[PDB]
């Protein structure tokens, strides 16, 4: 019976972030790196 | 028979029927749209001719 109201619930809590965002085409995206974040000196393969 | 089932089971045959009138109804209307191209197909020649 076109059934969408399926839930409708937070909206939660919100902070502010230095991320990576660029712009292709329409569809604003990030970038991120996972070297030296992530796997900076941990001994386990990068995949 | 009386029973939660037999009413319930009603109400899905009724809901549906529901989505298959909204398909058709959609099928006509864009329907219309797909007989556009083969009544511009029948004529429009070839550039190059």
């Amino acid at each position: 019976n076109r059934e969408t109201l399926d839930e409708l619930e937070s909206a939660p809590q919100t902070t502010r972030v230095r991320a990576d965002l660029v712009a292709i085409g329409d569809r604003l995206v990030f970038l991120e790196a996972l070297e030296r974040r992530i796997y900076a000196a941990t001994n386990v393969p990068y995949p | 028979d009386g029973t939660g089932i037999s009413l319930h089971r009603q109400l899905r045959a009724i809901q549906q029927l529901a989505r298959n009138v909204q398909a058709v109804l959609g099928a006509f209307e864009r329907g219309t749209a797909d007989q556009m191209l083969h009544v511009l197909l029948e004529k429009a020649p070839p550039l190059a001719l």
